[PDB]
């Protein structure tokens, strides 16, 4: 029955997609938090 | 070669002079303990002060919980507590250089 | 010559030297101590002031200027020290790790924490020479300091 | 019921989420008591 | 007939568990990258 | 000799050691009035001072100096106390619930209101530390304390 | 063996300084009794700014609603009475201390 | 009838994602208030 | 009609939702006075 | 002919009675969500 | 006896009490104005103090003085009621009405309008009790009260 | 019985003495006048301070506009004006404290 | 033509429809404003 | 046309409500600005 | 032939004459919730 | 008689009312000296401090205090004036125009303007006025004003 | 009708007390150029002060840009330019009374 | 003559002019030294306060008053200058460039910059001139300056 | 033409004189020693005060790093630093000025 | 051909509408910006 | 082609309101400017 | 038949004419009240 | 092949509006960033 | 896969992104720490 | 049959490989400049 292995290829292709997404979020959040507690530590410093 | 008494009202005359001013050496030893006795009460009355206030952080003393030391590690410089001590070694110096400069206004009395 | 009877009979040999000497000898003998008594406070005052110390009457202040102490080392004001809060100690810099281990793991990367640290640190000192100054400036104004 | 599985899935990442956010506020509300405290002292000095 | 209609159903029914066996991963997916950006914006 | 009776004429016999002694007497018995006043000066205001208590003139402000009061304890400062402000007393957390008994049920889980309870506390503290370590340091200065 | 008038004249001399010294003495308990006139008038005028002050504060007194107490009761920690407390007593101690140092300087007069 | 007993079993399996839904919700809330929470009470305490 | 029954049900929900955030918005006043009264205390002594 | 529109705009009227019900039911749970967390942010 | 003759050629008869008498007298009749003056003076500025007044020297600062006023009534400070800015005088709480007569009509409930009105009003009393009670307790620092 | 010249001498040095001590009570008098006019000046002082301060008043004075008054009049409580007039009272009560304090230390002149 | 009497019923349906989101809105805008002046006022009084 | 007709209620609308929040905001800035005077008077004070 | 597009084409600007009618109230509800909750917003 | 030989022979006629007279006359020629020094000091500080004017030793410091000024024209502060940084003049609202002649063309009414205009004046004044209560208030405290 | 000496003795006394209260005249004298003196470098210090400071502000001075110049116009009430010069014409009379103040104190040296 | 014997026996010829010259000189050549050391003590301190000096007993001090300084060069002050912070020097505006060589290469146009360096000169003047003016109207008033 | 022993008086009032006088000199200067004593007392403490405070700000030095330069340098005017100079410069002048004030106040001793 | 009339017609009609459009949000912004302008300053003014 | 010539057209009217924000908001800024500084100086005095 | 396609052709590419001058028009209007709104928001 | 020449011009089509788009862009963000600064420099400076 | 190559483009346009943010950000924390230490300054004095 | 299946095939492939090599650069432009916007805003 191809369409099982049709199912598997897609569930396949959908993980490495989902890991390539939490990689990029993951430097995109890093960056971010980051820049804001660099502002808010120097907003509080002076 | 003088008339009788006039050594006598010589010697009378020096006399009441040596007595007026010896009471007068006596009035100022009582005048010096005076300025004695106000200086020793002034720093009695601040020892007392310092004794009352050091007694009442006893009751009120509370410590840093052990979270919130990280985050204090984490952004503390090292001349954050020389700073701070720097801080109150100023406001000792002034404590004491105030209570000198008043001892030395003690001596217009 | 009955004249020099008379005079003979009411008149009695008083020399000036020596009655201004005995006069004189009492009088600084009792001005000495005078000058010794007005010397003795002053160098009492000035004594207690500069941490000399002090003879007589000032003697018992002596126990309570030591207390207060000289140069920047208040004996009254160490008392406050033992209460002083406890703060941390300043160490290196450790980066945080939010979910450890799991696939959304990302870490404080603390080379901008040390960037913050620095200017923080400057900001301290302008704030403290800031204040030690004005403190100088400000010693004869009778103002917080 | 896959329906059930994965919401209890869900519900557990989120008090995963929960549990690690609580921490890091807890690391950042810390620093920002300590920058306000040494520069408080500084600033009521003067 | 029948047959081909209870073939049908099984085979409607295996596809629907394939289906459920994707939209989990990737609602998963989706849900743990929205609270992840929610709960790190919320903490910092 | 005449010489001798006119001498005897006029001549009275006077001691030395009499009209000193009477002049020295009358001299220091009033002296020592003149130092027991400056003593009973020197010792009501003393009393006054340090609490001990004056007699005489300045006896009628004993009543106002122990109203006054001594230590920390003042009977002019206690009339404050009645129009005091009253505040709550500090209690053990109880948790806060939201729509209590429905679907939407949550309640504050106060394990977090005793950490920040905590850190408030210490910062009560290094605020109340603060202050009254400056409050003795500006003593002499006339400042707000 | 003296002529005379010589101890006349010595007696009214003592007796001139006598007068004198008594005049003096009797200045000096007016002025005593100016210093605690001083004092007295002092310490009266500040009972009467403290019994005027007292008497303010009862008409604009208020409460705090039955409402926000149990918000300040989840919040409050145990040792923020005592520390409002111990403002209070050191405001009354260095109050009480200027007084006291105020009756030492009235020394100088 | 069957489409009686079919929109029955649907109104049942939204009343438990309801449910679900509901539980996973209070969760977010509870935490997301009790972080602002105590985020708010330190910066007015400091 | 449904639609009549249904809008009353969302108004009374409403109104529910809308007492108890007066209570929980009351309490968190609350808090926020105590915090500001006990800390202005001491930093105006100071 | 008649009957067989009868019957079905009767059948019609009983599908829309269950469509309403269910519908109350999810926009209820929709509005409810969407209403507790808006109160829910602003009291806090 | 010329011895006699000579004693009372030369001798006035002169009697202590007399001559004690009159010194003392006039040495009396002027001390006595020294003490006066020396009472009025002190008088004069108790008077002037506490407010029962002044004669003589100081009776022209009498006017000053009242003018200054006593209790917390001062003239001085009275002149600057005239010019007090006008402010709005308390009243019930009267809700407000917004899109009146509209299908948007919303008016605020004035419920909790009365509850804030209570917690403001109890903030106002414990600043105004603070500011008195640091008022009173420096008095004798010259700081602003 | 005694010389001539002694009764003329006792008479001399009491009229010296009664010339002196007159001269120190017109210095005397002397001083208190001096003490009536610093006290009259600085009075004064403070009275045409207060007349200009009064003055400059009148010139920049505003009032509130029709508005607002409905929001002030929705939140003002019942004790915010005593509060207010509390206020300028104890402004007033320390002022003249001052003022009579001032006039008390001048005892010591 | 009923075409014209369905266009009138429904327009009678939306009208009524209106007029329950009109009570429902203003109920919800009136507890909102209520809400948001409390806090601006505490927060303004203290 | 309909489409003119429309937009001109629409305009009238929103100058009634413009009219309405001018109205209420003129009060609640005298609410703001009565709290901050009867403040400031005894903050400052002390 | 004629006829009947005459009359399909008045019948549908009748239609359209009432589609307006209905969908002015339509967007005029909506817009005037709209404008209320910003102004009340904004004014607050 | 011998008596009387010998009681000429040493006896000078002497008038009480010419001695008492003499000293008496030389005494107070200078004690009138005395207290016009008095009078001239004490004349001088008076008119440096109320400006009527100094003679004598004091009457170097005449330029000083005239310089000093009176009132609250001061010679010493008018000097700052010319420094005194320039800011622009109130005048009449207008309106600011966005987009002019462009389809998006909206101006500030400006109505409003002037009621915030009215309310920032009535906030000035509120705090000019409490500024100059408090100077007056607080003139013998040493604290600005 | 009294013995040789006495007249000449009275002289004597007379010339002495005329001595030593001339002598009391020049100290005095020299009291109150003394005062003069203090008097003068106190304003003297004073004014060069001022000098000093008055000085400094000619470097640093600046001007508000062209710009800036609409909004301010657009907002500024009537009465901002009378406030700000209100203000400092009570600095100036504060300033000046506590010259004159100063002055009147120098009454008691 | 006998009286004219007795005369001439007891009898010593003294002039006044003698007796009243040598006691006036001798008091004047030691109220001359009293007047010198008056004198003296006056210089030293005037000299000590404007800068010209001292001699005698206050030469110690002119080591330390030179150390104190005149104008506004204080040698006591300027040790703090030392450990001065370090402030950058202003220069002239450059803009900043963001991705430069990239498709989303913007810079900041520098054109606003210098109208809020203009106004924020402009600002940092109205603050310096009213801290000075303040400094100079709070001279005798014990604060901060 | 005087009787003996009358010069013989004479004499010795003025010895007594000018023996009390040149014992008033003597405490004179006595007293100007002092005033000398205290002015050096007061000047020395002012010293050590400030070499404390010199020393303790060495330890706590830190620098701007070389980043944030960019920006200050931005944003700085031209008149920033000559602003901060002149509030430093306005501080000394302040302090010598008071130092100088309180040495002219020590002629009333 | 009818299209090219109709085209001309259609945009006729969406020109009339940008202009009741462009009237329409110019009154609403000028409001808003009146009533933010007067929050502002009477915010900054006390 | 119509898209380039659609696209400087919008770019122009984007600088258009560039320059119309820039003086609006210098505007705006001085009248903030103003305030501050007029409400500075009285608070300052006392 | 080519004469049909041409016309077809040509007929299309004029509609698309049409279509992009009444596009620019309709973009233009609602990029600028956003600009508009954006950039008036911003300035204030 | 027809097909691979159209998409050529699409894509060629497609990357001259990115050009375009990235111009504006870039305008548009440039003045933000401008505006938003010298706000941000104003309200600190003053 | 284009994906990766895709995924990996985009990661490196991201880091570039981030490196021009934090020099920005950099220089504008500066520009900020200076008026707030050149403001401090002045206003502290008085 | 089997050929035009087999070309079917291939063609389809090969638009599959435009389509993705279009969508790339669109998508590569979606998200530099949603990218591009965020962090200016985020550093300002």
């Amino acid at each position: 029955d191809p369409a099982k292995a049709a199912f598997n290829s897609l569930q396949a292709s959908a993980t490495e997609y989902i890991g390539y997404a939490w990689a990029m979020v993951v430097v995109i959040v890093g960056a971010t938090i980051g820049i804001k507690l660099f502002k808010k530590f120097t907003s509080k410093a002076s | 070669p003088v008339l009788l008494g006039i050594p006598l009202l010589l010697r009378f005359l020096g006399f009441l002079l040596v007595t007026l001013f010896g009471y007068l050496l006596t009035f100022l030893k009582k005048g010096f303990g005076k300025i004695a006795i106000a200086i020793s009460l002034f720093l009695a009355l601040i020892i007392g002060l310092n004794s009352i206030l050091v007694g009442y952080l006893s009751d009120i003393s509370a410590q840093l919980p052990s979270d919130f030391v990280q985050g204090v590690q984490l952004i503390l410089p090292s001349n954050a507590l020389p700073c701070f001590y720097v801080i109150l070694s100023v406001k000792a110096a002034i404590f004491i250089f105030d209570v000198k400069q008043k001892i030395v206004s003690y001596l217009d009395w | 010559k009955m004249a020099n009877a008379n005079k003979g009979a009411m008149t009695e040999n008083a020399d000036e030297n020596a009655l201004q000497s005995d006069a004189k000898g009492k009088l600084d003998s009792v001005a000495t101590d005078y000058g010794a008594a007005i010397d003795g406070f002053i160098g009492d005052v000035s004594g207690l002031a500069n941490g000399n110390g002090a003879t007589g009457d000032f003697a018992g202040s002596n126990s309570q200027m030591a207390q207060v102490g000289d140069g920047d080392n208040s004996p009254l004001m160490n008392n406050f020290r033992q209460y002083l809060p406890s703060l941390p100690q300043s160490v290196e810099c450790r980066p945080f790790v939010f979910g450890a281990g799991k696939p959304y793991e990302f870490s404080i990367d603390c080379d901008k924490i040390n960037l913050f640290r620095g200017v923080f640190a400057f900001l301290l000192y302008v704030a403290t020479f800031m204040y030690v100054f004005s403190t100088f400036a400000n010693i004869l104004r009778n103002k917080e300091s």
